[PDB]
């Protein structure tokens, strides 16, 4: 029996020890608590209210608009013409 | 089957020793 | 700077360290391979009184 998982590019909040080893991590974009501890780089957050990050709409699709009519041109009567010259 | 990872997979992302540093 | 005899361990995988704002503060040599710390000598401003 093994396990496997799978990695992504996320960004991680890591707490060094004195003797230099890892002792503690934060993920920093699993709760807005993570994004408050991120924004703040502490692990530990006090009463208040901190903002974190911008929350922007992004467009859905694209239109493009000109005028109405086109107007028409001649290459009906050039091409399909009755006779040409020499 | 499915089990959830608490919070293991964290490693040293580089060769640089720290010491009581918070580094993100 | 000025070479010390560091305190500190390193894993046996790192080469270097720093603390804030990519100060090293220590090196191993590559041929002694013995663990040193780096410090600035010391500097300050001049007056006249
Ligand atoms: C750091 O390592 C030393 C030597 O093994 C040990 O005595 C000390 O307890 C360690 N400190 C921590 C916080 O683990
Ligand atoms: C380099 O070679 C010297 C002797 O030639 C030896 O004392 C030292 O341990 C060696 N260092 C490495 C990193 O190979």
């Amino acid at each position: 029996a093994y396990y496997v998982g799978y990695l992504q590019p996320r960004t991680f909040l890591l707490k060094y020890n004195e003797n230099g080893t890892i002792t503690d991590a934060v993920d920093c974009a699993l709760d807005p608590l993570s994004e408050t501890k991120c924004t703040l780089k502490s692990f530990t957050v006090e009463k208040g209210i901190y903002q974190t990050s911008n929350f922007r709409v992004q467009p859905t699709e694209s239109i493009v608009r000109f005028p109405n009519i086109t107007n028409l041109c001649p290459f009906g009567e050039v091409f399909n013409a009755t006779r040409f010259a020499s | 089957a499915y089990t959830n990872s608490f919070t293991r997979g964290v490693y040293y992302p580089d060769k640089v020793f720290r010491s009581s540093v918070l580094h993100s | 700077g000025v070479l010390t005899e560091s305190n500190k361990k390193f894993l046996p995988f790192q080469q270097f360290g720093r603390d804030i704002a990519d100060t090293t503060d220590a090196v191993r040599d590559p041929q002694t391979l013995e663990i040193l710390d780096i410090t600035p000598c010391s500097f300050g401003g001049v007056s006249v009184i």
